[PDB]
């Protein structure tokens, strides 16, 4: 649980180490993700889809790219015409265009999605740095001791059940909000 | 192995049309099985391109595994840089645009994280990955403590134990 603890070489040696500790830029992009998924549901489906056009339309294509090769692989039908793989064909081009033209949809990314980060860039900065004052804010006080379990929890009721966001659906606005709230 | 099988393959079924031959639906399908090929070689050129730069790919995954366990997020961005910069300087391809949290994970074991309570960022992303593939038993430094109810979580099924060094009942 001790951060700051310093451990002898051996056992420096015998094991690997596996930093957990929250920085600014892990806190800022924590809550970017947070703020992501929580916040325009319909374009955290849109990052969702960014992912599955890597793991699912990619996965896709390289499943209808085996499924053609093992049915071309029957090789039935000696001598008479059984190259109707002509269609999985026509499906494999659909498939790579439909692959190609994510890749084109990931460049928008570097504007539309991109947008979706920087609009809550502000306050993923503003929230580390609250973060960052409460753990600061231990010095003047010895009781001041604030865990990030409990900031978590501020964050998820500020995103969550928060009565000012029931009426509003506009992203700028809701953003404002939340920032506010 | 797979796709060189299937290369010669596309020779057989050119063998098959040749004996159709010896005419204008066989050779409808010799161009379009001519198609069909170049697709082949296409995938077969980005395919060997993958094929030479994946001992790079592999050089920098490890290194980053192994080492940059203790430092933060942006002294392991630091650290990569200079490798790459390295091997960029000595003429080894290693490819670029894939983040090291997705090469060394599948999506099945990301989402298993995901349900296990694993904080979205891209450094735990990479702690989770350490965690799941090392060679020495890790030492885990978290101060939030949200990695041990990562770890209570994913091992849930396997039945992972708490205990403490203070309690006695440790050795037993």
């Amino acid at each position: 649980r001790d951060p700051t603890v310093e451990f002898p070489p051996d056992l420096c040696s015998r094991v690997t180490f596996v930093n957990f500790t929250v920085t600014r830029s892990s806190l800022q992009s924590q809550c970017l993700n947070e703020v992501l998924k929580a916040e325009r549901p319909d374009v955290d489906e849109k990052r969702s889809d960014l992912l599955k056009l890597q793991g699912e339309f990619q996965l896709r294509l390289r499943q209808l790219e085996k499924s053609l090769l093992q049915a071309l692989n029957e090789v039935k039908g000696r001598i008479l015409d059984d190259d109707t793989i002509i269609t999985t064909l026509e499906n494999l081009k659909r498939e790579a265009a439909e692959v190609t033209r994510k890749v084109e949809e990931t460049d928008i990314v570097m504007q539309e999605v991109e947008t979706v980060s920087q609009q809550y860039l502000p306050l993923s900065t503003a929230c580390s740095s609250i973060y960052f004052t409460m753990e600061s804010l231990k010095q003047i006080h010895f009781l001041y001791q604030y865990s990030l379990q409990f900031f978590l929890d501020i964050y998820h009721n500020v995103l969550y059940e928060n009565p000012n966001l029931k009426g509003v659906t506009d992203h700028t606005q809701r953003l404002s909000i939340i920032t506010k709230d | 192995m797979h796709l060189n099988v299937g290369l010669r393959k596309i020779k057989e079924t050119v063998d098959q049309v040749e004996e159709l031959r010896r005419v204008n639906r066989s050779t409808a399908l010799l161009k379009s099985l001519s198609a069909e090929r170049e697709r082949w070689e296409k995938t077969s050129e980005t395919f060997k391109n993958q094929m030479s730069t994946i001992a790079g790919d592999c050089l920098l995954s490890a290194a980053f595994i192994a080492y940059a366990g203790y430092f933060d997020q942006q002294m392991r961005q630091n650290l990569f840089t200079t490798w790459s910069h390295h091997l960029q300087q000595a003429n080894i391809q290693f490819r670029t645009d894939i983040a090291r949290t997705e090469y060394l994970s599948n999506a099945d074991e990301r989402l298993r994280w995901q349900a296990s309570s694993l904080p979205a960022d891209d450094l735990c992303t990479e702690n989770a990955i350490m965690l799941k593939r090392f060679n020495r038993y890790p030492l885990i430094i978290d101060p939030s403590g949200q990695a041990t109810e990562f770890i209570m979580n994913e091992y849930k099924d396997r039945k992972i134990t708490r205990t403490s060094f203070l309690d006695d009942a440790f050795r037993k």
